[PDB]
């Protein structure tokens, strides 16, 4: 086991500088503070000599505010000087109440420190491919090159020859400043159509279904998970992936601790400890923790067949409607009352690829969705009794005939699962039918992934469906690719093929560049463009580390991330905070919004020099000198309620921030919105929610059924608690990499014995899409025939075995993946030290 | 004084321990609870003739709840937020919320069977220095 | 400026474990000790509590043994546990007398430490190109792939299809164990002809001239530098490149501190403080320090025209011979008297490419070399007076008629300089003529680079001249390349062209591998071989870090270096020492000798499986389990006096070791040889040394005269004091990279003004061979038109502008390079913190 | 304490410094020689109205010879083994044998012009703790 051998830590002194910090990482947006103080000072164990006013010569008790782990301490540059830093979770933040996950608690230790040698992989200088290798250079040189090639390609072939891949998310590697900066560059200065998002290969919404119905996906508050009678958790492994939401809000409900709260806010109705329905093919640690906290009788784990959620929800909707377990007044008052006729190709297809499902009235939707319990039990593999029980935990009135309060929460098991549009809609149908939107203890919400921080110009020009960018690239189209804060080599679908082609096309441009004179920049530009005209690709990567896709790029531009800059984002409750900068960017690294502005400025210069003065003038409006300038040009001018929000006002509100949208500013507080749709007026032109007539149609995405039928195992995929995303930071964190040097593939021990595998064996997963590697981890809770591989991982990429298959709106169907498995090596010595024991807590 | 000065403290005698049953202990002072545990197989940090005696903090490095030991499993388990630690692999967090593997004692068995502790390999929950 | 902010260091306690350590790095082989102790223990300031017996609560005085700098402290794994380590220079070692250079003194800080996060770039696992990226794997998998491909290729195309590049040197990355392991594999088990050495592109000697004359190049001892009347230092920048030899032995001669000892060991002649002739086109810090110590009157800096050494030496030899300042008895007794005939193509060409110069008697060599003072002044640019003065300082008898004692020392300014074979012989003529070999105060020696630790089977099959391997590779020949401990991307000649072609050929194999199924290992091997047959190359890298050339390789195998293994080598005086292992190899890394043995075993297994049992059997004799087994099989059985030497015996001798060859073992002491040739019997069949008739013939290597004529600046090249080699460790050492983020190019400040360059400007150096970059460093001591670029450096590789020109024996003529210079960028912001002040100490 | 406790020691008054002439001081005790130096141009670690006052150890971090100051170059120069340090650039070793750039004082000027030292950024030659 990895052990730091750090025996003591510097003590935060009483006069340390305090900074408000939201967690860099997941959607929960846990509150923290960063305390910094000079390198040659320290605090003392006496109360007056430390930030806590506690005597630190004594053992603190459980849940103390007056302790931090070594992963919470570092030394960092701040205004050119080394300072101590502690980044510690905030006890007074209502999101986390002082909980810090395994990820957030390592913010300090995954910061850049020269003094303590952490994250020495961080990028410090612009890099250009020249003289046969990547070489460091100045900003002026690298941006000049990027702009010259970009401007020439776009002037000769149009903006369609510019391909963009960029984050659209919040938190570190995103945020309002940074989504605005990039958005303004590509959607205001230009009209880039061939743009994709960091997690999906087209410029689309993950949840077109709920949005078209009039229900924005983040409509409740985290208190609603405390107040619900029943939590319905679909395709979420919340303990691992929305950890402190689960621990600080769901668990109190399951344990009965929120009963006093429920009784106070909701006096005219009965209350019991929360029950929870978990819809996931796999038994997770989240299932286990629910059982241990609530008791097995209060947890309904519906272990459906992969990809059959839509059948379950349509049966539940059918049963609840037929029992009349619905909110008749909500339906009459708030939902669309005149249904409309099915499109001609229904039920197999919608009116076009833009509209895979049919929006209508409650009654029409019930008849369109109609599916018996027995049919749903066949498709899902669930027992009829389990489905009936679930309908009861959702719809059946409480004693006195009071409405059951149900929070419906869903994440990537649904969004990246079968038939995204219809399955999203079918779940929303349930919440609408039961009046569980805009009221306490309700919601039909994304549980989320990253924090959210999106503000951009109109994307009307991208179309719907939008372009399938990876398929353009694989097919030899496009000329220049700008990549901002995503690494398709680890995380795209059909990743093996993507990599083969990307390498070849970028190699053309590299071979041309190594043979041309650099000091003659016009010759270099011309040689690059000739290679592009032959089918090559010129690629520019904006990131904070050397990425996998970066190994194919020609220019690398170093970014500064959250904490090295000021940054705004909102959590899964819409709670907007300001993370206040507490350290300096490594080397010459620069916030993404400012990269974008500098690139715009360079585009203006070069286009002017080329004589296209009208095109050049489109790149104005980027005189920003600090990230607050982008905040003010973006969020402050364009968000609803934006006038009310400034960095100074956000700062005054601390880690609790306010819930968007802002409705006013009075007495130093931004006034927010605790829940959406409280008046029952929905996000449609007439104010009514629509239901969705959304019949089951099997595995919707191309090739999926054939993939299932022709391979041995389900290769389910997703997150581990210990790993953040593609391990971009974690790869230089021994605590993480000592635990999993390879990605795990959870396998049932009988399956392993049948395939001749032993624990720790390195195995190849393969199918029609490609091949990859993983380490067999024996998992007694896995069902026979069903495996789970950690996604996004640099030492074995799961996406290599995902097909190119998407829905009509170009949503990637990563979860429905099947393949074969065969041994590559006996368990290597570098996994001899690992525990292969169960991840489930035992009381 | 560059490093922490750990006291060498007698915790028990080899004789006192039974296979797979923790014995409560405290190191490096009375306020830092932990256990000796004889595991029946040679393991990392394990002392005695069989190299199977380990000592660990039993206070969770996440938020400080006390860890229970499952004999069936030979794991430590946290009722706070469901962490699991493997004392047969150096206290590796099998799954959990701590950013630390379980602090493990550096043990020495004296010529008479007495078991001394003279260091710990990680920062014990609730102290900013392991020797207070 | 970089500052570690380490305010105190753990104290080595009295009971720490002591290990003998030779410096990893240069030829001088300074002695150190590694003291290790448990991570949870420490010393104290009382004498009883520390390894020094001193009260460390008191300030120490200059030159104290009881101190170490932060770069000498780390925490490392030893036998699986974290231990403190201090690696500090040995006061008692006669080589260094407690001096530690800027490189040696950072051995600890550049060791691998998970606890203190140093050198996290170190390789821990075998890596194989598969699934679109490099992936970690087991030794069994990686070795099997390497062997199957290698065996298939060799079986189908012969051993000539296998190309090898390997270290031949001592110290870290070499040594007797490692050179034996690799040599037994390629020269015993196989007869690989297409092999090159880490610093030159064929399997030749650097100094065939002196060797053919009978004068092995390491013939003296370091005391001789203290004892000479005159040191002649040719093409060496000893203060920076042989630092502690210079400081601990040359300096005391120049200062007159050695006078007492001179008088003592050689009474019967007069003695003055040593004088020094430095033959170097550039004024270096070495020249400066010499003036500062001896007075400018005792330093003669012959700032010759680049490449004109041979003309200077022939004029010296002619002048000294004509005056009769020669040791006539030595000439008569110990040198060739045979008459001979010049070969037919003399003087332009020798008898063949194998023999560029003509070996002869004293008298025939004088007539053949004959050059007037006036002709040599014209060629070299020196004044006639300077050449006459040098002749006097070398040959003029002292006050009794007593022979003047002269140490001739030479390094890469000669060896990588013009007409290596003739120039080497011409300098050796001077030492032969003056009887300054095998006597106190004499020698004609390499000053050296790496330590030495060569023992291998016969290389007779390679030929002479041997194959020019880079030209084979660049010309599309060969199939598989094994690369051991060298990085041609940074350090070969004509490196731009090399990188271009190397990338293309290896990419062909990458593209095949990415598209074939790895889990069917036979299909993978076939896809590889097919790609090889089409002109590709399969490349395997054995190294300790991810290298530049490693970015083109298909398999990477992780080595353990000195200190993580036991290792033997000798220094520039033939002082052989054992470095005693004090830490563990990182991860699954393995000593090179054991990698070679495991690869031999795999080759045996694989060839047996293919049915070539006779060939398989050639790979026996590699049952080694530890590096000492390779020492016993190689050095102990094959070196002269090897039977006297074992690990246990070397260990007892300490950092003083003994001088090779060993002549016996008595009283626990390996007995050795202080100087070679003390009896006048030389390394030829008749025991007579030969002179060389070596006439001046201009710039010998092809293209060099044209390169010079058609470009504006000399691009001289070489070392910096602070930087070790290609910065393989240093690139993750902030002290080094904070000083020089780009390689410097030293430029005369008027040349800078005339080219519009300022300090710190990023400039492109370019010519017919290629282009590269460097940072302009104003250097008032540079001559106009003469620049000097740091070689080998990853952020701007000087080799890119070296032509493919070699002499007849394939010695690369790196020093004679000319090119143009133009600005790439104004000084980048990442060099704003740099001092650009003179590197010369001021009194 | 986890870190070294530096004393805040008064070294001189700004009025005592003449441009480009070192003033001998000692910090953090009387056996650790150093200088204050006013450079006439704002520089790294420089204090005072013009940001041009610096303090350095004048004992060579290689083998402890005392450094001389060249006023024409503004460098420290070591007669031991030819090392050169640049006080206009944070004590950067321009060329030399130390593995450390020159230990520099963390300085503070008080309202009366008194210059205080409260830290040092490298390990001073000949002590294993900067505060003995
Ligand atoms: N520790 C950690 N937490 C994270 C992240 C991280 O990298 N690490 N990343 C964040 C991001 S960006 C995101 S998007 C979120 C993702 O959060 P989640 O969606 O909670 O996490 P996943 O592991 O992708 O998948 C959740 C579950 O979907 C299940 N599943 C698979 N197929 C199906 C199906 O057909 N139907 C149903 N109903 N379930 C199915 C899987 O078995 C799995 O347990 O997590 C965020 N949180
Ligand atoms: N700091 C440090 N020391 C090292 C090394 C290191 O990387 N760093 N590497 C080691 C190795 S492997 C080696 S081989 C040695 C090399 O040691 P040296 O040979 O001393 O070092 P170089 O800097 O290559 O070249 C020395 C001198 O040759 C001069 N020179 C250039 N052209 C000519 C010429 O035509 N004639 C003459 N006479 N001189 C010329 C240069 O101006 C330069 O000052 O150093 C070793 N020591
Ligand atoms: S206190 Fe142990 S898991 Fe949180």
């Amino acid at each position: 086991a990895f052990k730091r051998h750090i025996d003591r830590l510097p003590i935060i002194p009483a006069d340390a500088k305090k900074h408000n910090v939201t967690c860099h990482f997941c959607i929960v947006g846990c509150g923290y503070h960063a305390y910094t103080w000079p390198i040659n000072k320290q605090g003392g164990t006496d109360p007056q000599n430390n930030i806590f006013g506690v005597d630190l010569s004594e053992q603190q008790q459980a849940e103390s505010d007056a302790w931090y782990s070594p992963s919470m301490y570092n030394v960092v540059k701040q205004d050119g000087r080394d300072v101590h830093v502690v980044i510690k979770p905030d006890h007074e933040c209502v999101v986390n109440s002082g909980l810090g996950s395994v990820r957030g608690a390592r913010m300090a230790e995954t910061s850049f420190s020269e003094a303590r040698n952490t994250q020495q992989q961080r990028l410090t200088d612009p890099l250009v491919w020249r003289y046969g290798q990547m070489q460091p250079t100045s900003w002026d040189d690298a941006l000049d090159l990027v702009a010259r090639v970009t401007a020439k390609i776009v002037k000769e072939k149009g903006e369609d020859a510019l391909i963009v891949s960029a984050f659209d998310h919040g938190g570190a590697g995103g945020g309002y400043e940074n989504t605005w900066g990039t958005g303004k560059l590509y959607f205001e200065a230009m009209k880039v159509k061939n743009i994709r998002i960091h997690n999906r290969p087209a410029y689309n919404s993950e949840v077109h279904g709920t949005r078209d119905m009039g229900v924005g996906e983040l409509n409740n508050c985290y208190e609603d998970a405390e107040l619900a009678d029943t939590i319905v958790a679909v395709g979420t492994n919340a303990l691992e992936t929305q950890t402190n939401y689960f621990l600080n809000h769901w668990i109190p409900n399951l344990r009965g601790e929120s009963l006093g709260k429920k009784k106070e806010l909701m006096p005219e109705e009965p209350h019991e400890a929360g029950r929870i329905i978990i819809v996931d093919p796999r038994r997770t640690v989240t299932v286990n923790a629910c059982e241990q906290t609530a008791g097995a009788d209060n947890v309904l784990h519906l272990a459906i067949n992969s990809g059959t959620d839509l059948a379950l929800f349509n049966a539940l909707f059918t049963y609840i409607a037929d029992k009349g377990w619905v909110d008749r007044d909500f339906i009459d008052k708030s939902t669309l009352r005149e249904g409309t006729a099915r499109p001609p190709l229904y039920p197999a297809r919608g009116v076009s690829e833009a509209n895979p499902g049919h929006l209508s009235s409650f009654e029409d939707a019930v008849e369109g969705c109609r599916m018996s319990i027995e049919e749903a039990a066949e498709i899902t593999g669930l027992d009829a009794a389990q489905i009936i029980k679930a309908a009861e935990w959702i719809g059946m009135p409480k004693e006195g005939g009071k409405r059951r309060r149900v929070m419906f929460g869903y994440e990537k098991g649904l969004i990246w699962g079968n038939d995204n549009y219809r399955t999203n809609g079918a779940l929303v149908n349930l919440a609408l039918a039961t009046g569980n939107i805009g009221r306490p203890g309700g919601g039909v919400v994304r549980l989320g992934g990253h924090q959210e921080g999106y503000v951009r110009p109109s994307d009307a020009h991208v179309g719907r469906p939008a372009a399938y960018v990876d398929q353009l690239l694989i097919g030899g189209q496009g000329g220049v690719h700008h990549i901002w804060g995503c690494d398709h080599y680890k995380t795209t679908l059909n990743a093996h093929e993507f990599k083969r082609v990307y390498k070849k096309r970028t190699d053309m441009v590299k071979d041309a560049m190594s043979a041309a004179p650099y000091g003659d920049r016009e010759a270099m530009v011309n040689a690059i463009v000739d290679a592009i005209n032959q089918g090559g690709l010129f690629a520019v990567n904006v990131d904070i580390i050397p990425t996998k896709i970066g190994e194919a790029c020609h220019v690398i531009l170093p970014a500064a991330t959250s904490g090295e800059m000021n940054l705004t984002s909102m959590n899964g409750e819409r709670r907007m905070r300001l993370t206040e900068r507490y350290m300096d960017p490594p080397g010459q690294s620069m916030p993404d919004c400012l990269i974008a502005a500098r690139l715009a400025n360079t585009m203006e210069r070069v286009l002017t020099e080329m004589g296209d003065v009208g095109y050049a003038a489109q790149f104005k409006g980027f005189d920003w000198q600090t990230e607050e300038d982008a905040f003010m040009d973006g969020y402050n001018k364009n968000a609803h309620g934006g006038e009310f929000v400034t960095y100074e006002r956000l700062s005054a509100m601390g880690t609790n921030g306010f819930q968007e949208p802002a409705t006013g500013f009075t007495d130093g507080k931004i006034e927010g919105t605790q829940r959406l749709y409280t008046d029952g007026v929905f996000s449609t032109d007439d104010g009514k929610a629509r239901f969705m007539d959304a019949p089951w149609r099997g595995l919707q995405a191309p090739g999926k059924q054939q993939q299932k039928d022709s391979h041995k195992y389900l290769i389910n995929n997703g997150r581990a608690n210990v790993v953040w995303q593609s391990a971009y930071l974690d790869q230089e964190n021994d605590f993480v990499m000592d635990r999993f040097p390879y990605p795990f593939i959870e396998m049932n021990p009988e399956d392993m014995a049948e395939a001749g595998l032993k624990e720790g064996d390195l195995v190849e997963i393969y199918n029609d899409a490609g091949a990859t590697q993983a380490m067999a981890y024996p998992t007694p809770t896995a069902r026979r025939g069903e495996t789970f591989m950690l996604f996004g991982f640099p030492t074995g990429v799961q996406g290599n075995v995902t097909s190119a298959g998407t829905n009509e709106l170009i949503i990637p169907n990563y979860k429905q993946t099947w393949g074969n498995i065969r041994k590559i090596s006996d368990a290597p010595r570098n996994v001899a030290h690992l525990s292969f024991k169960s991840k489930e807590y035992q009381s | 004084a560059a490093g922490v000065e750990y006291p060498a403290n007698r915790l028990a005698n080899i004789s006192e321990l039974t296979l797979n049953e923790p014995l409560d202990v405290a190191y490096p002072d009375e306020d830092a609870a932990g256990v000796l545990l004889k595991l029946g197989t040679r393991v990392e940090g394990g002392v005695g003739p069989d190299g199977d005696i380990v000592g660990f903090s039993t206070i969770c490095p996440h938020k400080g709840f006390p860890l229970s030991y499952s004999a069936d499993n030979k794991t430590f388990n946290c009722p706070g937020h469901f962490s699991v630690f493997d004392p047969e692999k150096g206290g590796q967090q099998v799954w959990g919320q701590a950013t630390q593997n379980l602090p493990q004692y550096v043990l020495r068995v004296a010529d008479n069977g007495d078991i001394f502790a003279e260091g710990v390999d990680e920062l014990i929950y609730g102290r900013l220095s392991n020797v207070l």
